[PDB]
């Protein structure tokens, strides 16, 4: 990762806004008024990440039991993989002698 | 069969007792298959035991 | 789980600091800077959060923010892929003891030699 894209955001936004400041010295009331709006998008962008920061965290624990279980899955379904396997060469490959 | 390897028939050579024989070592390597999938694959004796009765069999 | 209880608390508050400077600032627009260095200041407070715990941050749940969707498809899909494996290792005991309960059936019937067998040695 989060912390890469939040760092990509606050560049792009750091950008924009000094790309912005750089015609200030040309700037209406609608253009304040723009901005403005501009602004008050980027806070909703941000709360909306912070929501789903804290809807990610709500169940952040319970993601981490059900990862260590779908790797204990994982591993358990490699070994019966490899059993099947060795059986079949015994039953079915090797059965030419 | 006798010669080669270790020999644990004796010489009556029976059909009976050779089949019973053969269909034991099959059921004790059917349940160590069975074993060894249920409980954990650190086991490969069943991969051995599959090579010597395709030998035995030859 | 502090982090989202601060992150909601400063949502709030910059919400609350929005509504009430929507008017005219004759001043520098410094609300952009104060956002800019409040994000920074909040990734980085997550970022050493995260570094203390240590959690495994998995690509599952990055892939699913980025493709635009709910966690509830990987929910399902984690609960689909617990119940195979339960089911699994049901089959897997039913299959182990019923291998046994025939091959100690087929002892007895044939040779007790090969129970005696799978029973002490196995």
């Amino acid at each position: 990762r989060l912390s890469t894209l939040i760092e990509f955001l606050l560049h792009r936004a750091y950008s924009e806004l000094m790309v912005l400041t750089d015609l200030l010295p040309r700037k209406s009331d609608v253009e304040r008024k723009i901005e403005i709006v501009q602004f008050a998008s980027r806070t909703r962008q941000l709360f909306v990440r912070l929501l789903a920061l804290v809807k990610w965290a709500n169940n952040a624990g319970k993601v981490e039991k059900c990862a260590m279980i779908s790797s204990f899955l994982d591993q358990q379904a490699i070994l019966f993989v490899d059993t099947a396997d060795r059986l079949a060469s015994l039953a079915r490959d090797a059965l030419v002698h | 069969e006798s010669q080669g390897i270790e020999r644990l028939h004796p010489m009556q050579f029976d059909h009976k007792k050779e089949l019973r024989k053969l269909n034991m070592s099959i059921l004790i390597n059917f349940l160590d298959l069975l074993d060894i999938l249920i409980r954990s694959p650190g086991s490969i004796k069943r991969e051995e035991k599959l090579e010597d009765l395709k030998l035995l069999f030859v | 789980h502090l982090e989202e209880h601060l992150e909601k608390f400063v949502e709030n508050i910059r919400q609350l600091g929005i509504i009430v400077s929507d008017f005219q600032p004759s001043s520098q627009a410094g609300l952009n800077q104060k956002l800019n260095f409040i994000v920074t200041g909040l990734q980085d407070i997550d970022k050493c959060r995260q570094q203390l715990h240590d959690i495994t941050v998995p690509l599952e749940v990055f892939e699913y923010i980025d493709q635009g969707r709910n966690p509830q498809l990987y929910t399902k899909e984690c609960l689909e892929r617990a119940l195979a494996k339960n089911e699994q290792v049901k089959g897997k005991i039913d299959t182990m003891k019923k291998f046994k309960s025939l091959l100690i059936q087929e002892l007895s019937k044939v040779f007790p030699e090969d129970m005696a067998k799978y029973r002490s040695i196995r």
